[PDB]
């Protein structure tokens, strides 16, 4: 079993041009890649404070 | 006595794991993008509009008070 990654052929009606041209001219993916950042600012940090706090071992 | 004690799957297995891709999409027209876009650049023109010609009347004032004190 195999898998296509970059197979998709865009739509050629007015509605899917003139949504790929909104696209280019008002850069929505950009904004969203922001926005995706921007949530990722508001959570928890992944930082411990080390030497008063150590990465957990095995024995 | 004691029995074998090892690592092992819980009886039924795990759950379901999540693989697929998942990219939703957020959703909006080009056509009401660009609509939301001619419209509020309609409402600046307006507003310029009105502004710029209240400017140009205050602007007239300023001029004939000034004719008024040149002589
Ligand atoms: C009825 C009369 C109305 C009067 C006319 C008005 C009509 C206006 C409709 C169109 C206006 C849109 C123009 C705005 C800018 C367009 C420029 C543009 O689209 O360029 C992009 C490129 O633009 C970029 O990608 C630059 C991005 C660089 C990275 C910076 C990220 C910034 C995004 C975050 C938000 C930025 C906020 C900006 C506003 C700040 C306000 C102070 C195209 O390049 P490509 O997609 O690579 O392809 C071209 C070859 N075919």
């Amino acid at each position: 079993t195999y898998k296509f990654v970059n197979m998709r052929e865009p739509s050629m009606d007015m509605k899917s041009v003139t949504d790929r041209a909104a696209q280019t001219l008002l850069w929505t993916e950009l904004v969203r890649g922001l926005g995706m950042t921007l949530s990722y600012l508001f959570r928890e940090p992944a930082t411990i404070n080390y030497p008063f706090e150590k990465g957990p071992l095995s024995p | 006595a004691s029995k074998v004690k090892q690592d092992m799957p819980p009886p039924g297995g795990y759950g379901p794991i999540d693989y697929k891709r998942n990219l939703p999409r957020r959703g909006l027209s080009g056509y009401s993008m660009f609509a939301v876009g001619i419209g509020t650049l309609l409402f600046g023109y307006w507003s310029m509009m009105k502004w710029n010609r209240e400017r140009r009347r205050l602007q007239i004032e300023d001029f004939e008070a000034r004719i008024a004190l040149m002589p």
